[PDB]
């Protein structure tokens, strides 16, 4: 699926998933053993950075709007990285538009 | 891509499509706001159908 | 996961469970649950020795139920090591299973056909088999007994006379037991499967360990024309809602744009009029509303980590 | 303070907290099904806190509900896994031996033989896989290359 995949966080391998059923949508990374769990609310994310396809690294960063919070995820397959990146882009853009509307009104 | 909407057009959409009104009334105050609802509706396959 | 993927996984599981031991089932089930799996990760997962893992991997590789992929990995703070990964190449595995099933069935059928033939003869001393035709030319001058050539001893009739029913029973049993594979192969033939590669399999990887030493990545060398045997295979939507103030502002902006457009296409001032005589060019209601509202209210009352990054 | 002891405030007791709270085959099956990886659960720590475990594990092995890795010196259950497949025993040794005897032909020649026998081959021979004086300079650094439209 496009809502889950393998990812590495803080040098720990695990599974990253995107929970959209519960509002607001949140991105949750769980280690393989389950000892480590991380959850980030996408409403806080300001910008979405991604490593170029011409580099051996498959990193993807989410910077939170304000010492701004920074979340880094490393992927294993470029196809998985792209499939996750498009889905994340959609949600980030929608949340930014919602914030813009709220501020304007 | 930018799409423009107005209050009159929103009312026309609700009048012409009762399903949209049904999904709007039960969700606008509960889960997400009207802008997010409209964006999701436009991105959804329901609008295409 | 596609339904054809599920079907082929079930076929592989059944074949391994039925035609192989238990450790084979463990290894192949691990490599089916996960994508390409490193040797160390497999060893840690199954808690089996290298010597024990050896025969299993070797037999599965000979049967082509598991493929191998060796690549050089360079840890940032350790000597590089060539790590071995194990995965399943579905087309090759399916072809091997199909061929082996056909061969087994053909072998049993040929054995039945051979057993249906006459028995033959055997020599107790030299333990030599003689067909009926070959024995017919060795009988003694008395036409009483068949004599061996090397031993000059009477021959003994061969066995397998009574197995005629046993072989048929074996075939009947085997077909029933092997029924599932045939149906799975029918569905597989109906569908089309794409050949798997190390990189492709990495896309479905479930990490075995939190800090597995093996780097589950495929970084091919640049401009490497070397070819190894059997190493190749065949928007954003934004919505804007308007209000009355925005409507009046929009009409005002449209009017301004029209004015700018007409100015852009308008003729210049010098061309508009003949400039001969010019010097040559060179260097209160609010209280009224309030009382209205009060009076109407009275009326109503009365009535009631720094690196390259790309923005996206 | 230790994590291996559970406190009961109803009576004020200190009870042992087993690693895997398993006291029934149903619990064992669900616990094995809940695993997110293929790492077996050790019988050494499963046996602790369970008066009998080998009997239940063998009962499930005969029923093909779980996969059991047994010791070599003597039959004794070790790390077990969930059996995602069917029956663990469904083919006779008389046929297993024939399967072992059958030897696969050369990889490059297998598809041709399968096609000759009328069976659709799901592969191809790898040999067939075809691999596949600038005049003005004061404007330098200004002109973008609109080469195509
Ligand atoms: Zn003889």
């Amino acid at each position: 699926m496009s809502h889950s995949g393998a990812a590495i966080f803080e040098k720990v391998s695990g599974i990253i998933a995107i929970n959209e059923d519960v509002s607001p949508a949140e991105l949750t990374w769980r280690s393989t053993d389950g000892d480590k769990v991380h959850t980030v609310v996408l409403s806080t994310i300001d910008k979405l950075q991604a490593t170029p396809a011409s580099s051996e690294k498959m990193m993807l960063r989410l910077i939170g709007k304000v010492k701004p919070q920074r979340h880094m995820f490393s992927f294993n397959n470029r196809t998985v990285m792209d499939n996750i990146k498009m889905t994340l882009q959609q949600i980030i853009s929608r949340y930014k538009d919602a914030d813009i509307y709220e501020e304007k009104r | 891509v930018n799409v423009n909407l107005s209050r009159e057009k929103i009312l026309n959409i609700f009048e012409n499509y009762p399903i949209v009104k049904k999904a709007y009334t039960d969700n606008v105050p509960k889960n997400f706001k009207e802008p997010e609802f409209w964006a999701r509706f436009f991105s959804s396959k329901l609008f295409r159908k | 996961d596609r339904p054809i993927d599920d079907i082929v996984k079930n076929l592989l599981k059944f074949v391994v469970r039925g035609f192989y031991g238990g450790s084979f089932v463990l290894v192949l089930d691990a490599i089916l649950f996960h994508s390409v799996l490193a040797e160390d990760d497999l060893k840690q997962l199954l808690s089996i020795n290298k010597t024990e893992l050896g025969p299993l991997i070797a037999r599965l590789r000979s049967d082509r139920l598991i493929s191998i992929h060796k690549q050089r990995e360079y840890p940032p703070n350790s000597k590089s090591v060539e790590r071995v990964y194990y995965y399943v190449k579905y087309p090759h595995a399916i072809d091997a299973i199909k061929w082996k099933v056909h061969q087994v069935v053909q072998r049993l059928k040929d054995d039945l056909d051979k057993n249906s033939e006459p028995n033959g003869y055997m020599c107790p001393i030299c333990l030599t088999k003689y067909t009926q035709l070959e024995a017919v030319q060795l009988l003694n001058f008395d036409r009483t007994e068949f004599l061996c050539s090397l031993c000059d001893e009477p021959l003994v009739e061969d066995d397998s006379g009574k197995k005629n029913k046993e072989k048929q029973d074996k075939l009947n049993r085997l077909m029933d037991q092997i029924q599932p594979i045939i149906d799975s192969l029918k569905k597989i033939d109906d569908s089309r499967i794409e050949e798997n590669t190390f990189e492709i399999a990495l896309a479905r990887l479930i990490p075995p360990q939190n800090q597995s030493h093996a780097a589950y990545t495929y970084n091919p060398k640049k401009g490497s024309t070397m070819f190894r045997p059997g190493d190749s295979a065949p928007a954003t939507l934004h919505i804007n809602i308007t209000t009355a103030s925005d409507e009046v502002a929009q009409r005002e902006l449209q009017e301004r744009q029209a004015e700018e457009k007409r100015k852009q296409n308008a003729v210049p001032e010098w061309h508009k009029q003949s400039t001969i005589g010019k010097t040559a060019l060179g260097r209160e209601e609010r209280e009224n509303e309030k009382t209205l509202n009060d009076y109407y209210a009275a009326l109503a009352k009365k009535q009631a980590l720094e690196d390259e990054f790309e923005d996206v | 303070k230790l994590d291996r002891i559970e406190f009961d405030p109803k009576k004020g007791t200190f009870k042992y907290l087993s690693t895997y709270d398993v006291h029934s085959p149903s619990e064992l099956l669900k616990l094995l099904r809940s695993q997110v990886t293929f790492k077996g659960i050790s019988c050494k720590d499963l046996k602790d806190g369970w008066p009998q475990c080998d009997e239940t594990i063998n009962q499930l092995e005969e029923d093909s509900k779980i996969l059991v890795l047994r010791t070599k010196k003597d039959k004794t259950p070790r790390y077990v896994w969930y059996n995602s497949g069917g029956n663990l025993k469904c083919i006779d040794e008389e046929f297993v031996k024939m399967w072992e005897n059958v030897q696969l032909p050369q990889f490059a020649e297998l598809p041709r033989k399968l096609q000759d026998l009328g069976l659709k081959p799901a592969s191809v021979d790898p040999a067939t896989i075809k691999r596949q004086k600038i005049t003005n300079t004061h404007m330098t650094g200004i002109l973008k290359d609109y080469s195509h439209r």
